[PDB]
């Protein structure tokens, strides 16, 4: 029921589907399966105004092993932690995601836009 | 502004800002004046354009920090006026969640 | 040199069937095996050098053409023609008789084709690029155990490594044309800017250059951290050849860079650079 909800875009309808399901395990799959395509689709919005509860920490692993996963400039992850940190008041917690992205990209990159975005990581902070 | 052109306030105000205009006293209202742009609930400007805006605004305030003392800062107007730096960085952060989700919903 | 210059076979090329099909080694069925047999057979060398430089050559156009070949391929008589040449040492006959002479600095398609050579061994002999790195270790074990004895070293010794280290140091302090084929082993992965290497992608992400130079600066990237005694020297020649040129300059400043800061590896005379 949640596949076919991605399926046809219902993404409000595919969070209540999510909702309803019992177990974490299953939960945390199809957590995965809907940053994964909601990401592809540029479907960012559903991804902030989603009002989790007792599944953030859930929501928070992924994103964080995902950002451990994922290229600095072809995906925004740690952005994405980001505003969520904002969207749940998460000062001290956006500023470490600022400051842990910004020594990942000391380390990764040399570049020029590189250093804009080191600059930029350690001031939001 | 009073016809809002926001992004042309936004030019002139940045163009100014690194000209790094008028003196101690008066970089008091150069701070002052980003609260519209900051009151903006609807916005066109780009994710970089956000990045150099706050980039000068704290720039700004490290170096007001350090105009007033070079270590320390003395101006009777300065702490409250701190206060009104955290509420307005305050928004102006969520306003910069809403900027870039709505800018990678652009790309869309 | 040039009408072997066969440099497009190391890996797969678009272009490389179409240069097959208008190379004159190919539309000639004879010709791979007629070189390849009257070279296998005996003939007069008068230079050992350059007898040991023929081997070679034909044994690195063999080497490329077995990767897309099947009938005018050949394989078998490379390791011993490789071995000949390795064993007269080749490399210094180049170094001296050629390279010495500046005879070899009247155009620049000398330089381009012995850099191509230089880029062409190593990448096909991958393995014996690894025998002789190891066999050069052995070789520093052996005049170590001989210095703790206070004895020489045993039976001979084969520096070929050393005696490309020598050879191409000394290459690249000879161009007038300033080629800088030496910015070849010198890739923009590496993490290195200037003010007017914005061009480059060293301040815009990412950049991979072709897997054979890929693994030829690469190898030197590791050698930057793995070192012999014995060898410490002629790498010192590959040290000041690159050292010649202000942006190959930058460069290597940037890899002793990373060979600078603690470590445990650029402390030690063996097993990296003291």
């Amino acid at each position: 029921i949640f596949k076919h909800h991605l399926d046809m875009g219902h993404n409000s309808q595919a969070y209540d589907a999510l909702t309803q399901i019992p177990d974490t395990s299953r939960q945390l799959d199809c957590l995965r399966q809907l940053v994964v395509v909601l990401c592809e689709r540029s479907q960012l919005q559903d991804l902030v105004e989603f009002p989790y509860v007792n599944l953030h920490n859930e929501v928070v692993g992924i994103i964080e092993s995902r950002a451990r996963a994922v290229d600095l400039m072809t995906h925004n992850y740690y952005e994405l932690l980001y505003a969520f940190h904002i969207y749940r008041h998460n000062y001290r917690k956006a500023g470490t995601v600022m400051f842990e992205y910004g020594m990942r990209l000391g380390r990764e990159v040399r570049t020029l836009r590189g250093l804009q975005k080191q600059v930029n990581s350690y001031l939001a902070c | 502004y009073s016809q809002e052109q926001f992004s042309e306030a936004a030019s002139l105000l940045l163009s100014l800002m690194t000209a790094r205009i008028a003196p101690c006293s008066f970089w008091l209202t150069l701070l002052l004046d980003a609260l519209p742009l900051l009151e903006q609930k609807q916005v066109i400007f780009s994710a970089e354009q956000t990045y150099e805006l706050m980039r000068c605004l704290e720039d700004r305030m490290a170096a007001k920090l350090e105009s007033t003392s070079p270590d320390e800062i003395q101006k009777q107007d300065s702490s409250i006026d701190n206060t009104k730096v955290e509420m307005l960085r305050l928004a102006l952060a969520r306003n910069l969640a809403r900027a870039i989700v709505t800018e990678g919903a652009l790309q869309e | 040199l040039y009408c072997l210059d066969v440099g497009f076979l190391e890996q797969g090329t678009d272009d490389r069937e179409e240069l097959m099909k208008q190379a004159s080694m190919f539309m000639d069925r004879q010709y791979i095996a007629a070189i390849h047999n009257r070279l296998q057979n005996t003939q007069p060398w008068k230079s050992p050098g350059m007898q040991a430089t023929v081997r070679l050559a034909w044994a690195l156009a063999l080497r490329g053409i077995s990767q897309f070949s099947e009938v005018l391929e050949f394989s078998e008589a490379d390791e011993p023609m490789a071995e000949i040449a390795i064993g007269g040492n080749v490399f210094l006959f180049l170094t001296e008789a050629v390279v010495g002479s500046e005879s070899f600095c009247t155009d620049e398609f000398f330089i381009r084709r012995i850099h191509k050579l230089v880029t062409d061994f190593p990448t096909l002999m991958p393995m014996k690029v690894k025998q002789l790195r190891n066999r050069a270790e052995e070789d520093a074990r052996l005049i170590q155990m001989s210095m703790q004895m206070g004895n020489e070293p045993p039976a001979s010794l084969r520096r070929d490594l050393e005696h490309l280290l020598l050879l191409i140091g000394e290459l690249y302090r000879k161009d007038p044309f300033h080629l800088e084929l030496a910015l070849e082993y010198w890739c923009p992965t590496e993490p290195l800017q200037s003010t007017s290497l914005m061009g480059s992608f060293l301040g815009v992400a990412h950049q991979r250059p072709p897997q054979r130079q890929v693994l030829l600066s690469k190898f030197v990237r590791q050698m930057s951290d793995l070192l012999p005694a014995t060898l410490y020297l002629p790498y010192l020649k590959m040290l000041r050849g690159l050292a010649s040129g202000p942006q190959c300059a930058h460069y290597c400043f940037s890899l002793l860079k990373a060979n600078g800061g603690s470590s445990a590896e650029n402390l030690q005379a063996a097993g990296g650079s003291p």
